[PDB]
């Protein structure tokens, strides 16, 4: 249970290492809350930057403050866009969390309009609420600006351009910031040459905890060598691996592709042209003739694993073939030996 | 069944014992008349293995195709999700332990239906784990069925075309109704000796074998060997084989249109590639050529423009741009030239003289 | 007006006998549709079919598809359905109407929101309603246009229905104009065989034309007759333009009526007693009117005295002499037709047909100008004097088996000349005999009995209708004659002169300025030209900057 | 007896749950490891098994899952849910399919929950579950990816024991996931299957044909080991190896040669496998050409001449008809001369066979390789000397 | 001034006759040189008169076949606005008419040529209606291709009585709607200057127009500088050099197709001294 207790600490965690962002959001809600007014704040960032976690923290703190009467009471509501099949179910959620309970999306939206013509509403990943007419976004952002509406809106998504089609952004995590979170809870061990090794990344936090959690799995069955192995089992590109393990005729077919490309110089060629090249190579390697039924199989083996991008098999000799891997990568996979 | 004996040994031994397992999928290719399903149905009927047989062109949708397969086992069925559900739920002392066969005929039409349907069937054995064998047979090579993400590759079995000898042995000796089978043999040997190089379909050869048999043996009952001389010109009559009344100004519009089709562009000055097709007409050009060739010079009436509109409506003429029929017509003549010659012969005008060739 | 009571009388008598004779010309072909269909029903995966060739007439035959729905619901044999091709873009509407129509073919004779139909319930109606009939019904699926069938759709049904078959021995009738090659075009060879067709024939417009003229307009029943010019213009709209007996009929009403608004002088147009009633009703204005027209004025010119004024002043001796004009008149016309048919079996047999072929032709050319004065007639003479022998004795003996058949059945007269001819030809059956019969056909008939329209009795007007031109304005639809000749022959007149003059394309710099070299002054050419757009003698064209260029030639 | 057949048939055709695991020793450790961690402890993980098709995945996960549930605590406390992208094409179908496999059908339908996640969470809360997603590629293609996102979202933040194990053949899989789902996926836990060495292939060949401990089996295995080394079987196995490097393709080869074994042919021979190999090596499109009528052939030779004249430009029936007419012109008499409708019937039959493709007034291009044509002509049974001379004219 | 009235009077004698024709199921037609307004509106004041006379002017772009069937069905018919599918519309109006008999409705169309009436659906409507006996049709035509668009089925559905009807009157209210180009440098002189230049020169001019028109409502837009317009032209591949764009703007300025105004900054700003209506019309012609 020594280095095994370090397993238990990776999957979720607390408390935040985003110190400055937290304060900004707290003061935003506190400002709007103290005044008995509404507002909206859009939060950008990379998927791993601690946006929803920080918000949840700010909420728990504001509820504590609401118990001592430091800040006005009370209610809070959260809904996730990716948790719904059909965007319009949002109106049901919001209403169901408030009074009035169940109703259709049409009747709910009408009711929310009535209520809004204090409450904190978190809409996490409203990128999913995009619709042709975008009525729901227009409503969520219009509601807090009504006189009779006291509503504070916190909108999270991954892109800065969303509101362009009262704002904040979470930058990706740096060398030191990631290094911080890992040792931040290693307190079982107060092994730390690794925490900085894994810490060079782009830019998610989940990568760190999941990577190092795998490193411990390597150790048992932690040094820097264990983490290099951990990363090489994850971020390592599988394409070059597959080309090395591909069969004989599969490689000759790639050589055929590279031959046709070096002739034309384009990124597309037809199975017919590639076929002529493949015949030439099989002739020069002492191989048997590449029966077109075989070569079609091969070309599908390489298109099933996405080494190739191939037109549907119905087109027969007119298949147009693109490489899903850069020519330099293939030459390196074939020529390494 | 004859001349397929080799394919029967392969396909029979593959079936093995009925409580065994067989290929998850088998794919037979060949031509229309190869005899594929005749062999499949016999083997399934004779042994007798439980099976179902379904035509993929008859059932275009999932509901129809899947409901047929489910019903024929002895049932509202939308998606392949519920087939494995309700096929797996179909088990009894009849089907409990045994190999079940599903023959999808003309599977070539599965390609056009539902993306996940052909893959689901190739792997259907392990999807329901019910000891199934899906039998695909189509005239299309397996190389054209493969999808992007792939599939479980079936066993590709080739049913070869019948030779001229395989045809006679199948076609001849199995119905010598009123005579010695040697007489009917020499008959068929002559039948193929004509029609083989054109029609290799066993189905159609059986027709002609029945059709022309009476005339072949007619000299026998009338008291007159070597009848090859008798029917050969009659057979060759069938080999290479097996009056529209129009108004005057209409005929002239039509033949003018054809003359506009054949001769093109700046030849109108002198006058007034054939395998490629017919050219386009501006209505003005057609009226010009018409009044040029008419040599009666009748003024235009609504009925005449109605005549040309009626002509295009009858599909004797066709315009690429249907929408633009009054703004500039690009009409195109379809018929010709024999019909044009007939129009010329009846009218007495000559089509050939104006043809630039 | 009385002439409209006569209209509806004649009119619905006409479309009546037209639709009945449509039903008989059917009846050989329809008795051969149910005799063919009952020959194939007398004697797998193959749809037999029936191919009917109806040349290029649309609406006249929808009657007989209503009557195939009826008649082939009547034999107790099928329950018939008709699929139209334009109804029919997709593969769904044919199987939907397939079955809608054989569950429905079970309904109409007993005396949902139609989205509800699909490909199942036909297979059920000759299963569920009757799977065991036992004798299967045909459903002749009348494919009224198979030519416009969508070809993909076409083979998908002939293959789907063919595949399904012999549970449904469908036959399907083909409404068609052309010959078999075009079916063999739009219906592929696989279909040409799956159809197992036996080619059938249906009668076209031009036959119904010549028939109906021989019968109807040239009947002696109705007095109304037509002048050379609206006969020529009509049979020109029929032969040279539009082949529908529809447009010839509606044009024949419009002729009927058109005349029948001419003047009351036709109230005497009726049977001699029906006309003479009107004689009694005649008043002094009309007495003025008969005093006026020619062939009366001509009839007044070769004549007498106080006799002549009791035509002109004292009406009684006229109205007596009207019963003299008219009695004769309706005598003459009978004396013609009896004799016109006569001519036909003579010369309709003949070659060169220089004077004419079909009965309508002889009526036409005979009435146009003097047969005698025409030399093509004399040519026909030389012919008959040539043929002689047994061709003539057979055809002439058929002129009496058949024309004595007319005066035995078709015509009552009884004119006493007919009888003399008749005896003459009996005697022959038992050259200058052929030339005294033809000279009898010459002096005794063509000279005498066949004679012209204008050489005829008094009052050949109003029974024979002049004034062709206005109808041609009201039917032939010749706007560009009046337009062309009007715009040619004055600022828009001169404008169209310029629009004729300049070159081909006329630049609005030096068109506005050439029209200012050649010609308030501008606005009328932009309205001339904007009309010439609206009229269409030019177009507002972009082939060059600021240009106006004609599509019309 | 036929006892041989019953065994190899469940091994070759159906996929034998128990067999020898070749070269997966590393990958099995990582999978079985993770599986203990989610089942025995309260940990939640997600992993992808990624290889070519026909090798690896489904047997690995099947073998791993079996050994896992042989632990008494596991079999009682652990539920497993098997999903497949072919069967469930919609995340709503999948939801109701999870509800079905969890025996949670007693919800029952009275409460339709306000959100997709709320319904999924409500199911797990009614205690680990192992989610197997087969054909993971297709689950990535569902609209907004609700099933993947919310499974990973539940796998990470919900602390409900769950195991999300995907199977895919796509090296491109990771690029098919949304940024959000890619993050929540326990990052790039990846097992790769791929291939082996030729000597390992032969050892596999002999191991799959051999029979287990079940004197009849001992005599059988001696003969297999004899086959393992032969100049014939080896030069055939290599030819298949240079293509396959796959145990499923091998299974097919062993199966077809297994029909050759009967009560009159007790054990396989070199010829049994050579014949079985010949059936697989056939060129399908060459077989189809062999059965055409001489008319259709002459048309293809016309099309061949058209691609060699007009330089690979498409063509229509007319120009084919012309070039074909030039062929019969040689002799004044009519031998191959037929009516245009008939020639088009055969032409349309080539299209009906998809030996010609469109893009008469329609342009089309020939789908045959010239070496297929010249080889087929030499192998055609009755081919007349006249069409052969014409073929080489170009 | 004298003649026309007499002719507009003569046609009036056919009028009652047309009424009878209207009873018999045919529909009269006027092919004139001029307008029948005084004659068709005298047909409204003399013959039609009565009630149930529907008037839709086809030279009016305003009325539409859907709003033709509304304009018939909304006010005069009074039953309803015609339902979405016009075939269903006519099925309701007809199940009213087939049920309610002996209701004759006389409709007079000036210039069927339209649009909106160009649609084969529009004349399948007018084909059915004027085929439906209750109402009746008097159309006035101009377009030479008017007989063009009427097919067999429609000239059957329309049984047309065609009349000399050679009319001399304008074409005043018919002429009030049509606009022509004679009504700053006018459009056609602009086109005439620009047609002798290169394709890229015309492209440059169209780009500068576009900038002028998009900003025309902003008083603070004084135009583009040469460096800005030169970058914009480079990005559109209209000009690759300073020298060629400067030469092109000078050639424009000699024709009076650009004017420069010094900004506050001493920089020359490029405007076009042509009415923005004329420039708008130019861009609508060039595509
Ligand atoms: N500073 C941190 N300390 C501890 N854990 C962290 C930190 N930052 C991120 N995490 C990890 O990230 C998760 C919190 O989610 P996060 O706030 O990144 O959601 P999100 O950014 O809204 O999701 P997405 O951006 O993908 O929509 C936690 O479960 C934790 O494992
Ligand atoms: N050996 C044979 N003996 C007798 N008839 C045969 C033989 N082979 C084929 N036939 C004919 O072919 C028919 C069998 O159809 P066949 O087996 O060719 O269908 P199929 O090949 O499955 O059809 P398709 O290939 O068009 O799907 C029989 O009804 C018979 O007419
Ligand atoms: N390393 C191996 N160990 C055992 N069997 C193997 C191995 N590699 C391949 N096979 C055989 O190949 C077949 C592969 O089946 P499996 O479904 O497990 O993977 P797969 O075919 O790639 O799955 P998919 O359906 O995604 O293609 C099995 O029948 C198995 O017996
Ligand atoms: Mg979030
Ligand atoms: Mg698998």
């Amino acid at each position: 249970e020594a280095r095994l207790r370090l397993h238990v600490s990776a999957v979720p965690e607390s408390l935040p290492c985003r110190e400055q962002e937290f304060q900004d959001i707290y003061n935003f809600v506190e400002s709007k809350l103290l005044d008995h007014t509404g507002g909206c704040m859009y939060i950008s960032g990379v998927p791993g930057t601690g946006k929803t976690a920080t918000v949840h923290e700010v909420i728990r703190c504001l509820q504590q403050a609401a118990q001592a009467n430091d800040v006005p009471p009370f209610q809070y509501i959260e809904v996730n866009g990716m948790k719904l099949t059909e965007p319009h179910q949002v109106y049901v959620q919001i209403l169901q969390k408030l009074t009035g309970q169940k109703a259709t999306a049409n009747h709910a939206a009408e009711l929310l309009a009535k209520q809004f013509c204090t409450t904190v509403l978190l809409v996490d990943e409203l990128d999913i609420l995009w619709t042709h007419k975008q009525d729901i976004m227009y409503n969520l952002f219009d509601w807090p600006t009504h006189k009779e509406a006291r509503l504070v809106v916190l909108a999270i998504a991954n892109t800065m351009d969303l509101p362009e089609r009262t704002r904040m952004c979470f930058q990706p995590y740096t060398y030191s910031q990631l290094q911080q979170i890992l040792r931040s809870r290693l307190k079982h061990l107060k092994i730390q040459l690794v925490a900085r090794k894994v810490a060079a990344l782009s830019g998610d936090a989940r990568r760190c905890l999941d990577i190092c959690r795998r490193a411990t799995e390597i150790c048992e069955f932690v040094t820097i060598a264990h983490s290099m192995e951990a990363v090489d089992e994850m971020f390592s590109s599988s394409y070059i691996t597959a080309i090395k393990n591909s069969s004989v005729l599969e490689q000759s077919f790639l050589r055929a592709i590279l031959a046709e490309f070096r002739r034309s110089g384009l990124e597309e060629a037809t199975f017919q042209q590639i076929y002529s090249q493949h015949v030439a190579l099989c002739r020069m390697e002492g191989l048997p003739y590449p029966t077109m039924s075989e070569t079609m199989a091969v070309c599908s083996h390489l298109g099933s694993c996405r080494l190739l991008l191939v037109e549907p098999s119905r087109n027969d000799l007119l298949l147009r073939v693109r490489l899903n891997v850069s020519q330099d990568d293939v030459l390196y996979a074939l020529k390494d030996e | 069944v004859l001349c397929r004996e080799s394919q029967v040994s392969i396909l029979q031994s593959l079936f093995g014992e009925r409580h065994h397992f067989s290929f998850p999928s088998i794919f037979i290719y060949g031509h229309t008349a190869s005899g594929k399903t005749y062999v499949t149905q016999t083997l399934l009927k004779t042994l007798e293995l439980p099976h179902v047989f379904v035509n993929c062109v008859e059932c275009f949708t999932l509901r129809l195709l899947l409901e047929q397969i489910l019903n024929k086992l002895n049932t509202c069925e939308t998606f392949n999700d519920f087939v494995r559900l309700f096929k797996q739920v179909t088990t009894a002392e009849n089907l409990k332990d045994q190999t079940v066969y599903i023959v999808l005929d003309k599977a070539e039409y599965l390609r056009d239906m539902e993306a996940n349907l052909l893959p689901g069937f190739l792997r259907l054995q392990e999807l329901a784990d019910r000891n199934v064998t899906v039998l695909f047979l189509s005239e299309i090579v397996w190389e054209k069925f493969r999808p992007n993400t792939g599939c479980f590759e079936p066993f590709v079995l080739y049913f070869p075309d019948y030779s001229i000898g395989n045809l006679q042995k199948i076609l001849s000796h199995d119905h010598p109704p009123e005579y010695s089978a040697d007489f009917y043999a020499a008959y068929i040997n002559i039948l193929l000796g004509v029609f083989y190089t054109v029609c290799r379909d066993l189905k159609e050869l059986r027709h002609l074998a029945v059709l022309n048999f009476p005339k072949y043996c007619e000299p026998v009952v009338k008291g007159e060997r070597k009848l090859w001389r008798n029917i050969e010109p009659h057979l060759k009559k069938a080999m290479q084989t097996v009056h529209v009344e129009l108004p005057y100004y209409s005929k002239f519009i039509l033949i003018a249109a054809y003359l506009a089709s054949y001769n093109p562009a700046r030849t109108d000055k002198r006058f007034f590639n054939h395998l490629l097709g017919p050219k386009p007409f501006p209505l003005d050009r057609l009226l010009a050529i018409l009044y040029s060739i008419v040599d009666s010079r009748v003024a235009p009436t609504a009925n005449i423009f109605s005549q040309i509109t009626s002509l295009v409506t009858l599909q004797l003429l066709t315009l690429v741009g249907h929408d633009d029929q009054l703004d500039g017509p690009k009409y195109k003549c379809t018929v010709s030239l024999d019909f044009i010659r007939a129009i010329a012969r009846t009218v007495n005008f000559d089509i050939i003289k104006y043809l630039y060739d | 007006k009385l002439r409209f009571e006569t209209y509806q009388l004649i009119w619905q008598q006409m479309k009546s006998e037209n639709e009945r004779l449509q039903e008989e010309l059917n009846k050989n072909l329809f008795d051969n549709l149910i005799e063919f269909l009952q020959k194939s029903h007398s004697g797998l995966r193959e749809i037999p079919t029936a191919a009917l060739v109806l040349g290029v007439n649309v609406t006249d035959h929808d009657l007989t598809f209503g009557s195939l729905t009826e008649a082939l619901q009547n034999n107790v044999t099928p329950y018939v359905v008709s699929l139209q091709a334009k109804d029919c873009p997709d593969m769904k509407h044919f199987l939907q109407k397939l079955i809608s129509q054989l569950m429905d073919c079970c309904v109409d004779i007993k005396s949902y929101m139609t989205v509800t139909q699909k490909t199942d319930p036909k297979m059920l109606s000759k299963k569920r309603t009757t799977s065991s009939q036992w004798q299967s019904p045909p459903v002749v699926v009348i494919l009224k246009d198979m030519e416009s069938f969508a070809t993909k759709v076409l083979q998908d049904f002939i293959i789907i229905s063919s595949q399904h078959l012999h549970e449904f021995p469908l036959i399907l009738i083909f409404g068609i104009a052309t010959s078999p090659i075009i079916i063999h075009r739009l219906l592929p060879h696989a279909v040409s065989s799956l159809l197992c067709i036996e080619l059938f024939q249906s009668l076209s417009c031009k036959e119904h034309l010549t028939t109906v003229l021989d019968k109807l307009l040239l009947t002696t029943q109705f007095p109304f007759k037509i002048n050379e010019k609206v006969l020529q213009v009509l049979t020109n709209i029929f032969l040279y333009h539009d082949f529908s007996v529809q447009n010839f009929i509606k044009g024949l009403q419009l002729s009927l009526l058109e005349h029948f608004y001419s003047q009351p002088l036709s109230v005497l147009c009726c049977n001699l007693p029906e006309a003479k009633r009107r004689i009694n009703f005649l008043s002094n204005n009309q007495c003025e009117n008969i005093r006026r027209l020619p062939s009366f004025r001509r009839y007044v010119e070769k004549q007498a005295s106080e006799k002549q004024v009791a035509l002109l002043t004292n009406e009684r001796y006229l109205k007596e002499e009207t019963q003299l004009l008219l009695e004769n008149l309706h005598v003459y016309h009978m004396n013609y037709f009896l004799v016109l048919r006569c001519l036909h079996k003579f010369t309709s047999s003949l070659p060169k047909y220089p004077l004419g072929r079909q009965i309508r032709e002889l009526y036409c050319t005979c009435l146009e100008k003097n047969i005698w004065d025409s030399e093509e007639y004399a040519s026909v003479l030389q012919l008959l004097r040539m043929l002689a022998k047994d061709e003539l004795m057979t055809i002439l003996e058929k002129c009496f088996k058949v024309f004595k058949s007319y005066c035995e059945n078709h015509l009552g007269s009884t004119a006493k000349r007919i009888e003399e001819f008749l005896a003459q030809f009996q005697s022959l059956d038992a050259k200058f005999e052929v030339l005294r019969e033809n000279v009898v056909n010459f002096i005794d008939c063509l000279v005498r009995e066949y004679l012209l329209p204008p050489e005829t009795q008094p009052l050949h007007e109003v029974v024979y209708f002049s004034a062709a031109h206005a109808l041609r304005e009201h039917l032939n639809a010749a706007p560009r004659i009046a337009l062309h000749t009007a715009l040619n022959n004055p600022d828009i007149c001169i404008a169209y002169k310029l629009h004729l003059e300049c070159s081909r394309l006329i630049n609005l710099v030096d068109w506005s300025e050439a029209f200012a070299t050649v010609v308030i002054i501008h606005a009328r050419f932009i309205r001339a030209v904007s009309e010439l757009e609206l009229l269409g003698f030019i177009k507002p064209t972009k082939q060059k900057t600021d240009h106006v260029a004609r599509l019309t030639w | 007896l036929s006892q041989v057949q019953r065994i190899l048939r469940e091994r070759f055709c159906r996929q034998s749950p128990h067999s020898n695991l070749f070269g997966v020793q590393v990958q099995y450790k990582h999978l079985s490891e993770l599986l203990k961690r989610t089942a025995l402890h309260g940990e939640s993980n997600s992993v992808l098994i990624i290889g070519p098709r026909g090798s690896g995945k489904t047997m690995l996960i099947n073998h791993a899952l079996k050994e896992l549930m042989e632990i008494e605590e596991v079999s009682e406390n652990v539920l497993q849910v098997h999903l497949n992208g072919l069967l469930q094409i919609n995340d709503k179908i999948a939801l109701k399919e999870i509800t079905r496999q969890l025996n949670l059908e007693n919800v029952v339908g009275d409460k339709v929950f306000g959100s997709f996640a709320e319904n999924l969470s409500f199911l797990l809360e009614a205690c680990p579950v192992i989610f197997i997603l087969d054909e993971f590629d297709l689950f990535a293609h569902h609209k907004n990816q609700t099933l993947l996102y919310n499974l990973f979202d539940i796998s990470q933040s919900a602390q409900t024991p769950i195991a999300v194990i995907g199977l895919t053949c796509r090296l491109d899989i990771l690029e098919l996931l949304e940024k959000r789902v890619k993050s929540r996926f326990s990052h790039r836990q990846i097992h790769l299957m791929n291939s082996f060495g030729f000597p390992q292939y032969v050892k596999i060949f002999k191991e799959q044909l051999s029979l287990p401990a079940e004197v009849f089996a001992e005599k059988w295995n001696e003969n297999v080991q004899y086959l393992s080394e032969d100049r014939s079987v080896q030069e055939v196995l290599q030819k298949h190896f240079n293509i396959s490097k796959n145990l499923r393709s091998l299974h097919m080869l062993l199966m077809l040669a297994l029909n050759r074994v009967t009560a009159s042919h007790p054990f396989m021979t070199a010829v049994d496998l050579m014949e079985a190999s010949q059936l697989c090596s056939m060129d399908s499109k060459a077989n189809i050409v062999h059965g055409l009528s001489v008319l259709e052939i002459c048309l293809i030779i016309a099309m061949k001449h058209l691609n060699d004249i007009y330089e690979e430009e498409p063509f229509n029936f007319q120009m084919v008809y012309n070039e074909f007419q030039k062929f019969v012109q040689r002799k004044a008499h009519s031998v191959y001369n037929f009516e245009k409708p008939v020639v088009m019937k055969a032409f349309e039959h080539l299209q009906q066979l998809e030996l010609i493709k469109p893009m008469e007034y329609q342009l089309m291009k020939l789908l045959l390789d010239n070496t297929q044509i010249m080889n087929a002509l030499q192998k055609y049974p009755n081919c007349p000397t006249d069409v052969r001379q014409w073929a080489t004219s170009s | 001034s004298a003649e026309l009235k007499q002719l507009n009077q003569q046609y009036e004698k056919l009028f009652h006759k047309w009424m009878l024709q209207l009873h018999l199921g045919f529909n009269i037609v006027l092919y004139g040189l001029g307008s029948k307004r005084d004659l068709l509106e005298r047909f409204r004041t003399t013959m039609l008169q009565d009630s149930i006379h529907v008037v839709i002017n086809g030279f009016f772009p305003g009325i539409s076949v859907k709003s033709v069937l509304n304009s018939i069905t909304e006010e005069v018919l009074d039953h309803m606005g015609t339902f979405r599918s016009i075939l269903d519309q006519l099925d309701w109006i007809v199940n009213k008419f087939k049920e309610d008999s002996s209701l004759e409705l006389f409709l007079l169309i000036h210039n069927l040529d339209s649009q909106m009436l160009r649609g084969e659906k529009s004349q399948q409507i007018i084909g059915q209606l004027s085929s439906l006996h209750n109402i009746y049709l008097i159309a006035s035509i101009d377009h030479l291709n008017a007989p063009l668009m009427w097919d067999h089925a429609k000239q059957s559905l329309f049984n047309w009585l065609w009349y000399e009807t050679t009319t001399y009157s304008p074409y005043t209210e018919e002429t009030s709607y049509e606009n022509s180009l004679l009504v700053s440098l006018p459009l056609s002189s602009l086109t005439h200057v620009l047609r002798s230049l290169t394709p890229n020169a015309r492209g440059i001019f169209r780009l500068l127009i576009k900038y002028q028109l998009d900003n025309q409502d902003n008083p603070s837009y004084i135009g583009l500088s040469f460096q800005d317009f030169y970058q914009q032209c480079r990005e559109a591949f209209l000009v690759n050099s300073d020298l060629t764009l400067r030469a092109q703007l000078t050639e424009f300025r000699d024709h009076k197709l650009i004017r420069t105004k010094k900004g506050t900054d001493g920089v020359e700003y490029l405007l076009i001294p042509v009415d923005n209506g004329t420039l708008t019309d130019f861009l609508e012609k060039e595509e």
